């Protein structure tokens, strides 16, 4: 099963905040 | 609390321990009730929708979470002190650089503020970051005053890998809780039958988020 499918989703371009 | 002795001596040894470590009180009863004011304004007002999946294919993504969330970057009006919460996190997570496992914490998503509306709702058991798209650190702050989870449910049991016990947390008023994001700590929120909120950032480590990235933009 890959588990990709019940991991919770996040952007995954252009939306990362920088600490 | 002051976040450089929070940090160094308790979520530190607790996180490279454990690999999860729970903080109760962490802002105060008044910022607490703020807070639940903003969420509660945020659900009141239709912001919320379905929660998503990393990977779709053929189910329902309500058959895996039934939750309903929205995406603060902590400055829209109304959100104040949702903002005041995500800098406190950023404020720990900075102090603990490169003393969290072999990782260089450099960045975060934008906060989750997630609804499970009663009714049963939960989250089947999953890993938050199974395939190295960048996650390290989960960190989420529950904010629901008069939780009695005997009733409601709502427990959040995450399965540490090489315990003897699972870990039962409470969806409680004012906690704050950090657990590493990947495959050391499947985790599930069980069954809720009242409104449970819950805000969620996940912390990048630069070279794994560097590199999955690349993955996503060459396809
Ligand atoms: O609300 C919680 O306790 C956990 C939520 C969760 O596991 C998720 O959204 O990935
Ligand atoms: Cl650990
Ligand atoms: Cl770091
Ligand atoms: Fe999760
Ligand atoms: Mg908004
Ligand atoms: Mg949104
Ligand atoms: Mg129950």
């Amino acid at each position: 099963l890959d588990l990709e499918t019940l991991a919770p989703y996040i952007p995954m371009d252009g939306e990362d905040f920088q600490l | 609390l002051p976040a450089l002795k929070l940090a160094l001596e308790y979520i530190v040894p607790c996180m490279n321990k454990h690999g999860i470590c729970v903080v109760d009180d962490f802002l105060g009863k008044e910022t607490g009730q703020q807070i639940g004011d903003e969420v509660r304004a945020l659900h009141d007002t239709g912001k919320f929708t379905d929660g998503q999946l990393v990977s779709q294919k053929s189910d329902s993504s309500k058959d895996i979470r039934g939750d309903k969330i929205t995406w603060i970057e902590g400055k829209e009006p109304g959100c104040e002190t949702i903002g005041l919460l995500m800098s406190s996190m950023d404020d720990l997570i900075r102090h603990c650089n490169g003393k969290l496992g072999s990782y260089k914490i450099n960045g975060r998503t934008k906060a989750m503020v997630a609804c499970y509306p009663g009714n049963g709702t939960g989250y089947v058991r999953h890993v938050d970051n199974p395939n190295g798209d960048g996650r390290c650190v989960t960190c989420i702050y529950y904010l629901n005053k008069d939780w009695d989870a005997k009733v409601s449910g709502g427990i959040l049991r995450i399965f540490p890998e090489g315990k003897a016990q699972f870990a039962d947390i409470e969806p409680k008023f004012d906690r704050l809780l950090f657990f590493w994001s990947d495959r050391r700590n499947p985790h599930e929120v069980q069954p809720a039958y009242a409104t449970r909120y819950a805000i969620t950032v996940w912390y990048f480590d630069a070279d794994e988020r560097a590199r999955a990235k690349v993955k996503y933009l060459t396809g």
